[PDB]
């Protein structure tokens, strides 16, 4: 799968 | 900003023998830039339908396409690969060979 | 999203990974995550539900959602002898959880706004795919 | 004998035409097996290999919801990092993300890697120690000390530990048939001449599906590699690669020269001698 929650840059 | 000039190569998925139906590639992997026009040719007219694969960059931060169009090779005729990219000031012409 | 309920829809998917699971195992796992759904649906809710904030706020929804990752993180520990990506997944949401409300403490509210819908998203995600695993397993039986 | 799991992500950013466009993939070993499109007639991860479509519609909704959730992540990105740069918003500037997670033979966690780059320049990477966020540029410290402040590391962890390595492990025990293959390559030689006193060899190797393959043309003595003329990989398309190695000889009919192949398939690296 991928990454749930990604945060912002 | 950073620019990289592309690394053009055209081949065949199989070896190449008259009469028998083969995918032409054009594979290019220098791509820092995404926007590209990249058009395959045979006998300098643009095939009617390309298929392009997804835009996955190496670990260099480099991209890289392949073109796979089917067709079949004759013993005459000389299909090729143009290339117009923002580095390039002309459009780049490759040509095929049957041993590259 | 911007209305009183940002994503409702994760207590919903919630309900069905616990009744999903409820046929295997036993059934504080599920009494785990459904507990952990209604802290971060309440949490949701609060944050969403906004005057645009009070700092005591941000530590009550920080109490909510670390408490939810405690549920997740227990769950996982009791999960994970059968299934063991479906107890990772329930790790990675826990430490989702716990990251979400470090957030949530140091980011502005405008900037805290789309990420609680970006993590409701991603956990929400993440339990139809849950649900959809340990369905299979079920059916494997 | 190891296997990888890895996501790319390119978001790039079309001033005037509308929002930035998404390209999402992913790729076991060198096979693909999802894709992501931003104009695309479907919004949804569109399976590529024959082994991921086992999957039931819930994981697709899954990824599905979760590629969207990253393609609005990337869309703030560009903006905030046109932010930090100070750079004029006529401009194109194309972000991109690489994750995944490496595995041996026993299956177990080997080496988790994130890194995220603005334009070329690798912008910030994560070490192998999982900790702490590799920085080259002003921006990039500051956004490190932003993600680390978010705690955002120890997330990754938990997710390049026990989530990537155990969905990798499912998708090789699901697709064996696909991805545990080593197909050995079909290697030949080919000659041509020019002005009669000069003559250039190429060793080929056509069907193979490792993308890790040795090609080493060399004389009677080792190590001669200033005369090779050697291309990157080349995908097929078919799955399988291919690679031509070849050399410009001055002397013409020669039995001194030797192409070695080394690749997984081949129990013992291939010696090919030049037929006459």
């Amino acid at each position: 799968s991928l990454l749930m929650w990604i945060t912002q840059c | 900003m950073i620019q990289r000039t592309p690394k053009i190569q055209v081949y065949s998925r199989h070896p190449a023998e008259n009469g028998k139906s083969n995918f032409l590639n054009c594979y290019v992997s220098g791509f820092h830039p995404s926007d590209i026009e990249v058009d395959l040719l045979k006998n300098g007219e643009r095939i009617e339908k390309v298929e392009h694969s997804d835009l996955s960059f190496s670990k260099d931060w480099s991209f890289y396409l392949l073109y796979y169009t089917e067709f079949t090779p004759t013993e005459k005729d000389e299909y090729a690969c143009r290339v117009n990219h923002v580095t390039l000031s002309q459009p780049k012409i490759v040509k095929w060979d049957r041993d590259m | 999203e911007e209305l009183r309920a940002a994503a409702a829809e994760l207590l919903a998917a919630a309900e069905a990974l616990a009744e999903e699971l409820r046929r295997l195992g036993l059934e504080e796992a599920a009494a785990h995550v459904l507990a952990a759904a209604r802290h971060v649906a309440a949490a949701l809710e609060l944050i969403a539900a906004t005057p645009a904030l009070n700092p005591e706020l941000k530590r009550e929804v920080a109490a909510h959602l670390r408490e939810a990752a405690a549920h997740f993180e227990a769950a996982a520990e009791i999960v994970a002898a059968e299934d063991p990506l479906a107890g990772a997944m329930l790790r990675e949401a826990a430490l989702a959880a716990r990251s979400m409300a470090a957030y949530v403490l140091h980011s502005s509210p405008e900037e805290a706004l789309q990420q609680a819908a970006v993590f409701a998203t991603g956990l929400a995600g993440a339990m139809l795919t849950m649900t959809g695993l340990v369905r299979e397993r079920l059916a494997a039986r | 004998g190891s296997h990888s799991m890895r996501y790319f992500f390119t978001s790039v950013s079309r001033p005037g035409r509308g929002e930035p466009r998404f390209i999402a993939v992913g790729y076991v070993d060198d096979t693909q097996f999802v894709r992501f499109d931003s104009d695309a007639a479907s919004q949804r991860m569109e399976p590529r290999a024959p082994w991921i479509e086992q999957e039931g519609p819930e994981y697709w909704d899954g990824e599905t919801r979760k590629v969207k959730a990253h393609s609005q992540t990337h869309r703030v990105d560009l903006g905030t990092l046109r932010g930090y740069y100070n750079q004029s918003e006529a401009g194109s500037h194309t972000v991109q993300r690489m994750y995944g997670c490496d595995v041996g033979s026993d299956w177990r966690f080997l080496r988790g890697y994130h890194q995220y780059a603005y334009d070329g320049k690798d912008y910030i990477a994560l070490k192998e120690d999982l900790r702490s966020w590799t920085a080259a540029d002003m921006a990039a410290q500051t956004t490190k000390h932003k993600w680390e402040a978010a705690h955002v590391a120890e997330q990754l962890r938990a997710y390049l530990e026990g989530t990537c390595v155990e969905w990798l492990r499912r998708y090789l025990e699901n697709g064996k048939e696909t991805l545990q293959r080593t197909d050995a390559p079909k290697t030949h030689m080919t000659h041509h001449a020019v002005s009669d006193h000069e003559a250039t060899l190429r060793c080929w190797a056509l069907s193979f599906y490792p993308a890790e393959i040795t090609l080493t043309w060399q004389r009677d003595g080792e190590d001669q590699t200033q005369d090779t003329e050697l291309v990157e990989t080349r995908p097929a398309g078919d799955g399988t690669f291919q690679k031509w190695a070849a050399v410009v000889v001055p002397s013409g009919q020669e039995q001194r020269y030797t192409c070695h192949v080394q690749h997984e398939g081949l129990p013992k690296p291939l010696t090919l001698r030049w037929e006459p």
